Formats: C-alpha cells, sequence, structure tokens
C-alpha cells in the first residue's frame, strides 16, 4: 500500500457564465425605418413582430 | 464627403448643399416606452419608463 505523509492545499479557479446581454429589437424600426407604406406592407405579415 | 452612413449603411448625417453645415438625422419614432401597471383589476394608474 501507499500512504501520504504530507498534504498540499490547492486553490483552483472555476469560471462559469450566468447571464447574457439583454437585447431588444423594435421590429418595425428595424424592418421599415420610418417609412409609413413599408409599415403598412408589414402589417400584411401578421404577428411576426409580436 | 457629402453624407455619412452608419454600419447598417443607414444615412446618419448629411451636408446641406447651400449652407454646407452637417446635420445628423434621427428617426422620428420613439419606440422605447414601457408601461408599469399594478393590473387593471386593482387600479387604472400607470407609470411610464422611457
Amino acid at each position: 500500500i501507499a500512504i501520504p505523509t504530507n498534504f498540499t492545499i490547492s486553490v483552483t479557479t472555476e469560471i462559469l457564465p450566468v447571464s447574457m446581454t439583454k437585447t431588444s429589437v423594435d421590429c418595425t424600426m428595424y424592418i421599415c425605418g420610418d417609412s409609413t407604406e413599408c409599415s403598412n406592407l408589414l402589417l400584411q405579415y401578421g404577428s411576426f413582430c409580436t | 464627403q457629402q453624407f455619412g452612413r452608419d454600419i447598417a449603411d443607414t444615412t446618419d448625417a448629411v451636408r446641406d448643399p447651400q449652407t454646407l453645415e452637417i446635420l445628423d438625422i434621427t428617426p422620428c419614432s420613439f419606440g422605447g416606452v414601457s408601461v408599469i401597471t399594478p393590473g387593471t383589476n386593482t387600479s387604472n394608474q400607470v407609470a411610464v419608463l422611457y
């Protein structure tokens, strides 16, 4: 058998992500900017932005 | 240089042909509004976060 006659105390680092960046997108402003008729066309696609 | 654009290629600033001043263009549609409500069941009051 082999038995230890001494010890070492080791500190080791573990790294874990917990969060992302909370991002939001204004669907209408992304797709159509400030064009009224582009927005009207976008209404034809329903609830995709929602 | 007559006008400037952002990463998306959106025109962000222009030069007035006559005065030759630089004007930034910002969308006239604020879509960063949130409404805090305790519920229509309990009250009709609200708060607004811009």
